[PDB]
């Protein structure tokens, strides 16, 4: 679609070796994804 | 007995000393400003034989005068450790104090008092040239008290 | 003017960026994907990648354009968007006393070329946004971190990186040099919930899902 | 044998304008190359406005430039009342337009003597820093500090002048040109200062233009540019004044627009005195500014508002601005993102440091050591915002 | 205050202390707070 | 202020000007520091009728 | 789009080769940080250092990733070698300060309630 | 009563300088160099 | 009024003195606890109650815009008192 | 565990680790690294000083603010020791002192303040005592140091049968009198040994490793009145040692035999000085006296650390004693030395 | 209007050169430069006799902070946490509960001052004019723990300055 040399990857992005997070702060982790409940007070 | 004489010389070279403290300019952030109005013919530094000194081996007192950096950190301390002895360090400002401002940044180092050891905590954000003489006077005070040669003759 | 408190509107300056708008984007049809102005009269010019060094070129180079300064280049992260990073030129022209913004896109491993062939203030610009969010400039002459300390890992202004990061500065004794340690606060952040439940705005609702 | 000197360092040095790690490769005598290292001073300011409220990220700006306080406020008030598309009353407006000029009054004083006391001429640094002790007070007197006022906020300014402090800027402002006389009687003719900055760091305005100067790195080269005049703000265009304009680029000539521009500030200032209008100095919508205390603590909705605005905040509309200012510095602006809520989204802080100390490897080229120091010293750096 | 004195408060400190920092007079800090959770405390007459 | 004739003309020669019509040590030409009580005026929407903030 | 554009290597070999001659610099730059920056430790120990940095990012495919490692690498030699970093910074590898982290279950458990 | 805040007298401030002021003084150049000469002719006699 | 805890130790107005075993009373050796002795509930337990003839009367504290946001109260249950919930006067018809 | 005293934290500056330090003289060599190994995980530690507060400076920041608490105190008054020990549930014992002084003999420092501390200790209680006698401590020793060194020991144990006794071997470290001790022989020519050094034998020990055994033995349940003995993994010929340390610092080394009794005519000469003699009789007895093996005690690899060897640590030591020729050598440009072993 | 700083050419006659040529070889700015030395050295200097006399400063001038009473000796604070939601700093930490008669009043009130900006956000916030900023400003200490303040350190703050305070606030309030 446009010449930029288009290089086989892989559909498997992984960015962790790049973002300087520690090693204990990724594998150890576990994250939540949700839509957060409606506050009852309101 | 031989202590009065001790404590005589002591008096004396602690009036020499506090009559003379010579300060290096840390000036790091908005407190270096403050700290040059202290200077200022209002306030007059000079008059309290307090001089505008030059490299650390000619300075008596640290003023760490603004943010200090995690980057910033080691030339701190590097010219803290040349300072020659008797040294004294007055952290000025709340940033220099315990982060301040930007205590909760990943790039502020929480308090000078983390890299050297400080005699004198100037608080204020920035501390008013007439704080910092304020500050300066009691370090002074501080210097009055030492007993560094009775300590010597208890031994 | 029976409205002391709200901000004037200026029409013929809206006009007059719109025509531009339409100008620029007629000119170059090949990198220009959307443009728009606020109500603040503000012009933005929305390109793809590959023609920055071509759509900057041409507004500091065209006699109608003339944008000779680049008061600003910063990047924006976006972490919902597969490219995250949104590079924004915020150009000037002293000729036509206008201003003019250009932004594209960008994702962690996609390298944007670097502009300083353009304008040699990107050179800190273009190292600050590396340093700050990661982003790759190909062809700049001296990439390297401006703002953060020797050897910091990371890219502290992406949104997923941590407030006071992840290691702290300290004097040692033992070893009688500073250290770097695993951060450790004595009074943690207190995150504040501050958004209300409440619509403010209804010209600026998303239509519903 | 290239062994050219690289002495990479001077940080502690008195004249390296707080924190500057400089690392310098020099021909023999004269400079080759300039890497300024920077970062000294960078204490993530602009992540931390993230976390903060629209009224919380003010006291913010006035340490970036911490010699220019209430114009760096006055900007990012600026900014945030455009994103909020409302306007500031007219006497807040004056107020503001008089506290930029007082602002601009000190941070020249502070740069062009800190300049001298760098070349060695440290005697008028002490006569011009009592001038600015008189308007530290008239800081204080306004907002109770004498730097960081946090006084110009968006909607206008926190509360409104004492009386009898016209009386005092009008005193302070009839004397104040006699001492720019006696700071020209020693520096503007004297054969040593102008040895030391005639023909020193010379820049071409096509390459000040594409290297992103501004302000007096702009117009030391000639180039007719001012944004109070091109690209009025408040009342600026209603005040009258002059615009120094160089002819050579060098260190001397910017050094006479700084000063011009110390005469020009104390003209705007008289008009500042004269027409001051009466009226409030704060936008009378309490969804934005909050109420006074009066109201605040006898109307149902003012303490509603007062205790939502010093909670959550004002919402500001979506939408991203670049808005500019002329600082004393140069071109000090802001590019703001609003993401509908009551904090800033992104908050990138433009300096005009930033883009003087990026050329200050191009305007050392062919100079000596002793000319670096006058280079710096007229690109009057501030750390706080170079580095933010 | 000999023209002008000040208002009369029975809580205002009637002598003014200056900076005692240095002495043990000193200010140190404190939690003011009581505690928190409560631990179990076990019966004094052993099961068996 | 309170220097002799014969020092004040020293000075005003030495640096070829007057300077003592615009010392720079402030004297009673400064205003009062205990000051009247202010009355601030209100802002335009501070109306009884006529005032809805759907239009401002 | 399907694929993506290189940053320089168009290939896992590309990268590779990359990665060698950045290993090279280091491996030789390693005796010199020793000397200049007087560090007390000996030149196996840096470049036994270095490999384990190497040996880090071992398990990265990306040659985008591998690409963006090495200017990385390049970046930290440089401030290696030009002595933009301190001694500080050279011996933050080093993590001589920290205490042993307990590893196996049974201590982390003993200690606290981190996984 | 009537509003009460910190304004211009009736009349306005009085004109403040702001122009350059650096006063012309001295001999003009021959002057100084006929003092000069004169001086070292006596000193010679 | 200001207490004294089983330990000598002074016990502030929250209620706060740090239990025989507890090490953090280190803090203070060689130095003083820092107390205020103006305990402000046993004050504001010695202001009178005040007989106003009306069933809601209004407090802002006293002094005006220096007081505390006006509120009103009802007087109409004769076995409590009316107390203002910003400053703690409090309030009570004519003798029921 | 009292509720405040629960650990808490990962370890680090800002964490709880439980412990509450009393640690007498805390202002020296070794007392400023037990400080700083305790105030790394976050323990409350309590300073007794007697000098100058301009000299507990390098302490302050060691530790979490309010986790290190400056408190005067007098060797010779119980009252001072009950003060700074009431809230500690650790008390180390760290003073001492290689010269007497008119106020402070070597019973004093060794017998008398140590029983002193413990049975105040005791008598507070204080669950742990860590007190720090020598390795070679001896009831017959020709030296008064070591001699009182063992009825302290005595008394300590008398007084406080819980307490842990340590006994190093001579610690070596940046401010050691043992490197620099041997390293500022320098200034008098050459090197003046008995017998050459050929007869004695030294087995030094790391500063460090000392002092992460006495944390260790802090949070070992199994250090309750016990007695260890803190050696370095070599020993070495004093005279092969000595000329090591000649060669990292670089100075040319030539020792010659001074007898034992002119040693210690040098060695009174000495004493005469008023501040911090450079040498004394009980040093020249010490210095040419062998360590002696002790077998049966648990050592620093019973409290679970590896000991750190002289030839990895002797450079960050020695690099100060080296002229501007050699200031910047590698530290194995000198091989090690000579290491006699059992 | 834009004017010229450095556009004037110099006059090329005898009696100008010969001017031009004197102040080269006698040095005549130069001695202008010592006559306006001179005549400072015989100006009154603007030094004040610290700590004797004291810098001029305002009612609105934002130093140590203190809470304050009624004149019941109740306190102001009721704990809304309004200063604590506004400090740009996050300095102050508040724990609330009822108080044993019923009212709200806080168990904790912690202002850490090294982290306090001095903005006095948090006296603008205050619906009760609860918390200030005093005008001290002379109370530095040789230890940082002590800037760390307390509910009772800031109470005595209060019940030491409150003379004074009330005076400024008295001064002030109608601007407010
Ligand atoms: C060469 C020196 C020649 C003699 C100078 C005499 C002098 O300056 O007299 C002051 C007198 C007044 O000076 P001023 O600056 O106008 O005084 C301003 C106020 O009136 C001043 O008003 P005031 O109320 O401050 O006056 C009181 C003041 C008055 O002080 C004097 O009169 C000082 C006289 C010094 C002789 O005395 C004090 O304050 C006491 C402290 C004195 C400090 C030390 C004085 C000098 C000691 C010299 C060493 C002694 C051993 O000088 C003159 O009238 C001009 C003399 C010019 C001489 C040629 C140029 C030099
Ligand atoms: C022009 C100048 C001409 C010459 C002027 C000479 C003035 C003489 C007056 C006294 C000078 C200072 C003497 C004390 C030195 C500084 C000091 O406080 O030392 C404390 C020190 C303290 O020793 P210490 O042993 O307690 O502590 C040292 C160890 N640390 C730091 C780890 C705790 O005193 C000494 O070292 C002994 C001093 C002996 C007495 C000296 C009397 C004066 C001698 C000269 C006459
Ligand atoms: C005969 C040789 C005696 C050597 C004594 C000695 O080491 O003194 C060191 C010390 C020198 O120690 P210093 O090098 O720490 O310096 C001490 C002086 N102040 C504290 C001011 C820095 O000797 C002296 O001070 C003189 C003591 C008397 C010397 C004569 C003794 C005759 C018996
Ligand atoms: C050392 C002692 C001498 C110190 C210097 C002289 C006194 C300085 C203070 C008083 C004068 C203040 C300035 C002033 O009046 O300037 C007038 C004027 C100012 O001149 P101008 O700079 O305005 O130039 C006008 C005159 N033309 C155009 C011709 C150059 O300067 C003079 O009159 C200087 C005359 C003396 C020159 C120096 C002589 C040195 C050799 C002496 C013997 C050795
Ligand atoms: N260092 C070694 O090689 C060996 C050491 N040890 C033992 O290790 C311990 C620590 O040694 P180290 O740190 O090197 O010694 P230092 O001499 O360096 O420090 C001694 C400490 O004891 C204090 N002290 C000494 N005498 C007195 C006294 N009379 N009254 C009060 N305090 C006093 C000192 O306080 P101040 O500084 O104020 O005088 C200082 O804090 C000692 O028990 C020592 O005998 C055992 C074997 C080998
Ligand atoms: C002086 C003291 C020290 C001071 C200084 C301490 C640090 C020095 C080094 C600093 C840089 C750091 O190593 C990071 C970089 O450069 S990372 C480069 C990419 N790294 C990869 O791993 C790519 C993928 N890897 C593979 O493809 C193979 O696994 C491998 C190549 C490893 C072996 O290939 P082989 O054919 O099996
Ligand atoms: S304490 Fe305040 S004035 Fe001082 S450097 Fe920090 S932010 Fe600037
Ligand atoms: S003055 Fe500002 S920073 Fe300080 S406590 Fe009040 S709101 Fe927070
Ligand atoms: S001090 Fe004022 S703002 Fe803060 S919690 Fe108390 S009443 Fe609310
Ligand atoms: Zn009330």
């Amino acid at each position: 679609t446009q010449d930029t040399q288009l290089i086989a990857v892989d559909e498997k992005l992984d960015i962790t070796t790049l973002t300087g997070v520690p090693e204990e702060h990724i594998k150890t982790r576990k994250v939540r994804i949700f839509v957060p409940a409606r506050n009852n007070m309101q | 007995r031989g202590e009065y004489v001790v404590a005589k010389l002591d008096d004396l070279v602690n009036w020499a000393r506090r009559s003379s403290l010579w300060p290096m300019t840390f000036g790091l952030a908005c407190c270096a400003v403050e700290m040059m109005h202290m200077a200022a013919p209002r306030y007059d530094m000079d008059r309290f034989g307090v001089v505008f000194r030059a490299s650390p081996r000619q300075s008596d007192v640290m003023i760490v005068a603004g943010t200090l950096t995690n980057k910033m950190a080691p030339a701190l301390r590097k010219v803290y450790d040349q300072m020659p002895e008797p040294r004294y360090v007055v952290s000025m400002g709340s940033c220099a104090n315990g982060g301040g401002y930007y205590h909760y940044s990943y790039s502020v180092v929480r308090g000078c008092d983390r890299i050297v050891p400080v005699d004198i905590y100037v608080p204020g954000c920035p501390p008013t040239a007439e704080a910092l003489l304020y500050g300066i006077l009691q370090l002074q005070r501080k210097i009055k008290r030492e007993k560094r040669l009775r300590i010597w003759y208890r031994r | 003017d029976t409205r002391p408190t709200i901000r004037p509107r200026n029409d013929v300056v809206h006009k007059q960026l719109s025509a531009f708008g339409q100008y620029v984007a007629e000119i170059l049809p090949k990198y220009v994907q959307q443009v728009q102005v606020s109500c603040f009269n503000e012009l933005e010019i929305f390109i793809h990648p590959d023609g920055v060094i071509p759509v900057l070129t041409f507004l500091r180079d065209h006699t109608n354009a003339q944008f000779k300064s680049l008061a600003d280049l910063t990047a924006v992260d976006v972490p919902t968007r597969q490219n995250r990073f949104e590079i924004v030129y915020n150009l000037l022209s002293l000729r036509f006393n206008s201003r003019i913004r250009v932004k594209t896109y960008t994702d962690e491993l996609t390298p944007i070329e670097s502009s300083v062939t353009v304008y040699k203030a990107a050179n800190w610009y273009e190292r600050e946004i590396w340093d700050m969010f990661g982003v790759f400039f190909a062809n700049h002459p001296d990439l390297r971190r401006i703002l953060t300390d020797y050897g910091f890992e990371g890219h502290p202004f992406r949104k997923d990186f941590p407030l006071s990061g992840y290691v702290e500065l300290r004097y040692d004794d033992e070893v009688k040099r500073v250290v770097a340690e695993p951060v450790e606060l004595a009074q943690e952040f207190r995150k504040f919930d501050l958004n209300s439940p409440w619509e403010a705005f209804p010209a600026y609702r998303q239509p519903p899902e | 044998l290239v062994s050219n000197l690289t002495l990479n360092f001077g940080p502690q040095h008195p004249a390296a304008h707080g924190v500057l790690r400089l690392v310098m490769e020099l021909s023999g005598e004269m400079v080759r190359k300039c890497d300024p290292h920077i970062g000294l001073l960078h204490r993530g300011t602009e992540k931390l406005i993230e976390y903060k409220t629209y009224l919380q990220a003010l006291p913010y700006f006035d340490r970036l430039d911490y010699v220019s306080m209430m114009c760096n406020e006055q900007a990012y008030s600026l900014a945030v009342e455009k994103l909020l598309n409302i306007q500031p009353p007219p006497r807040a407006q004056w107020i503001r337009v008089l506290f930029g000029e007082i602002t601009r009054l000190l941070n020249h004083i502070m740069a062009v003597t800190t300049h001298a006391l760098d070349i060695g001429a440290m005697t008028p640094f002490f006569w011009m820093f009592e001038e600015r002790e008189k308007m530290f007070e008239f800081y204080e007197r306004v907002s109770g500090a004498r730097m960081h006022a946090a006084y110009i906020r968006p909607g206008g300014v926190h509360q409104d002048l004492p009386l009898g402090l016209l009386d005092d800027i009008y005193e302070f402002s009839k004397n104040f040109s006699f001492r720019i006389d006696e700071l020209e009687e020693m520096l503007t003719n004297n054969r040593i200062w102008r040895n030391r900055t005639v023909d020193i760091g010379v820049v071409t305005a096509e390459d000040a233009l594409n290297y992103g100067f501004s302000g007096v790195m702009l117009r030391g080269s000639g180039i007719q540019w001012d944004l109070r005049k091109t690209q009025p703000y408040d009342v600026y265009d209603q005040v009258e004044f002059d615009v120094p304009i160089g002819s050579r680029g060098d260190c001397y000539d910017r050094y006479l627009c700084r000063v011009e521009e110390m005469r020009q500030s104390l003209r705007i200032i008289s008009q500042c005195l004269n027409k001051m209008p009466p009226g409030e100095i704060k936008v009378d919508d309490a969804k934005v500014s909050p109420p006074k205390r009066a109201e605040m603590k006898t109307s149902m909705e003012s303490l509603i508002h007062h205790f939502k605005l010093y909670t959550e905040g004002y919402q500001v509309p979506p939408g991203a601005t670049y808005t500019a200012i002329e600082a004393p510095k140069g071109e000090f602006g802001v590019y703001l993102v609003s993401d509908g809520s009551s904090r800033p989204y992104r908050c990138k802080i433009k300096a005009p440091g930033f883009a003087h100390l990026a050329g200050l490897d191009k305007m050392s080229k062919g100079h000596m050591l002793a000319d670096v120091v006058a280079i710096i010293g007229t690109q009057d750096i501030v750390f706080g915002e170079v580095d933010r | 205050p000999t023209t002008k004195p000040p208002t009369a408060r029975k809580y205002i400190w009637t002598n003014h202390k200056f900076n005692v920092s240095g002495t043990p007079q000193q200010y140190v800090p404190y939690s003011t707070t009581r505690k928190k959770i409560q631990e179990w405390v076990p019966p004094s007459t052993p099961y068996k | 202020a309170s220097a002799t004739r014969v020092i004040q003309l020293l000075r005003n020669w030495a640096s070829g000007r007057d300077l003592q019509a615009k010392l720079q040590l402030r004297y009673q030409e400064i205003s009062k520091r205990t000051q009247p009580p202010p009355k601030l005026p209100v802002g335009p929407s501070h109306k009884l009728s006529n005032n809805y903030y759907c239009t401002r | 789009g399907t694929s993506v554009k290189p940053i320089f290597s168009r290939d896992m070999n590309e990268a590779k080769r990359r990665v060698r001659e950045l290993y090279r610099a280091w491996y030789r730059e390693v005796p010199n940080t020793v000397h200049l920056f007087q560090l007390d430790i000996s030149v196996k120990q840096g470049r036994d250092k270095v490999r384990e940095m190497f040996m880090k990012n071992a398990h990265v495919t990306d040659p985008r990733v591998v690409d963006l490692l090495v200017i990385k690498g390049k970046m930290e030699l440089e401030e290696t070698i030009n002595v933009w970093k301190q001694r500080t910074h050279i011996m933050r590898f080093f993590h001589e300060t920290e205490a042993p982290r307990p590893t196996d279950f049974l201590s982390k458990f003993y200690v606290g309630h981190d996984p | 009563s009537k509003v009460k805040q910190d304004m211009p007298p009736p009349g306005g401030y009085g004109p403040i300088d702001y122009k350059r002021n650096l006063p012309r003084r001295g001999l003009s150049g021959y002057s100084m160099f006929a003092v000069g000469i004169g001086t070292l002719l006596f000193g010679y006699w | 009024g200001v207490r004294t805890s089983p330990t000598g130790e002074k016990v502030t107005h929250t209620g706060q003195a740090y239990d025989d075993g507890d090490y953090r009373r280190v803090r203070f050796s060689d130095r003083q606890k820092e107390v205020n002795e103006n305990f402000a509930i046993d004050l504001i337990a010695e202001q009178p109650v005040s007989e106003v003839g009306s069933r809601v009367i209004s407090c802002d504290g006293g002094g005006g815009a220096l007081g505390h946001p006006r509120v009103y109260i009802n007087l109409d249950k004769e076995t409590k008192t009316g107390t203002c919930g910003y400053c703690g006067l409090q309030f009570r018809q004519p003798h029921h | 565990l009292h509720h405040a005293l629960i650990p808490h934290g990962k370890g680090g500056r800002s964490s709880v680790s439980g412990i509450v330090a009393t640690v007498f003289g805390a202002t020296g060599f070794l007392g400023r690294y037990v400080v700083n190994h305790l105030g790394r995980m976050g323990s409350q530690v309590i300073v007794p000083y007697r000098c100058e507060p301009y000299d507990t400076m390098h302490l302050r920041p060691m530790g979490d603010l309010g986790q290190i608490i400056f408190m005067e105190w007098n060797g010779k008054d119980k009252d001072s020791i009950r003060k700074v020990v009431e809230h500690s549930n650790v008390v180390i014992n760290l003073v001492g002192r290689e010269w007497e002084t008119k106020n402070f003999d070597f019973e004093d420092v060794f017998v008398k303040i140590p029983h002193a501390i413990a049975q105040v200790s005791k008598e507070a209680g204080v669950e742990k005592l860590i007190h720090i006698s020598h390795l070679n401590a001896d009831i017959k020793s020709p030296s008064r140091y070591l001699r009182s060194k063992a009825v302290g020991e005595k008394e300590v144990r008398a007084a406080f049968p819980e307490a842990t006794i340590i006994k190093p071997s001579d610690i070596f470290g940046r401010e050691d009198r043992f490197l620099n001790y041997f390293a500022s022989m320098r200034w008098f020519g050459g090197v003046p040994l008995i017998s050459l050094g050929k007869e004695t034998v030294k087995q030094p020990v790391y500063i460090v490793d000392v002092s992460k055994g006495i944390i260790n033995a802090i949070k070992d349940p199994d250090a309750k009145g016990k007695t260890f003995a803190f050696v370095g993994p070599n020993r070495y010929l004093l005279f092969d040692l000595v000329q090591y340390i000649f060669a990292v610092a670089y100075r040319p080394f030539l020792p010659y035999p001074l007898p034992h009794f002119a040693y210690r005519w040098v060695g009174r000469l000495f004493e005469v000085s008023p501040f911090e003699p450079w040498t004394t009789r009980d040093k020249v007895e010490r210095v040419h006296m062998s360590d002696m093996t002790l077998p049966h005690l648990p050592g620093l690899e019973d409290l679970g650390i590896q000991a750190t060897p002289l030839e990895l640590k002797a450079i960050e030591v020695l690099r100060r004693h080296r002229t501007y020729r050699w200031l910047t050598s590698e530290m194995e440009d000198v091989k090690p030395a000579k290491t006699v072993n059992i | 209007t834009y004017k010229f700083v450095n556009m004037r050419e110099p006059s090329m006659d005898m009696k100008s050169v010969t001017d031009r040529a004197a102040q080269t070889l006698l040095w005549t700015e130069l001695v202008r430069g010592l006559g306006m030395t001179l005549s400072y050295l015989f100006r009154e200097p603007a030094t004040i006799n610290y700590p004797f006399e004291k810098g001029p400063l305002s009612p609105r001038f934002r130093g140590e902070h203190a809470l304050r009473r009624y004149p019941s000796g109740e306190e102001r604070c009721i704990a809304c946490k309004l200063c604590e939601a506004v400090c740009p700093a996050q300095a102050i930490t508040i724990e609330a509960e009822p108080r044993a008669d019923g009212s709200r009043r806080t168990t904790r009130y912690d202002i850490d001052m090294t982290k306090c900006i001095y903005c006095g956000f948090c006296q603008e916030a205050c619906p009760v004019d609860a918390i200030v900023e005093g005008p001290n400003f002379e109370f530095s200490t040789e230890t940082h723990e002590e800037l760390l303040y307390n509910k009772e350190k800031l109470l005595n703050n209060g019940d030491k300055w409150e003379a004074e305070i009330a005076a400024n606030i008295q001064a002030d309030y109608l601007y407010r």
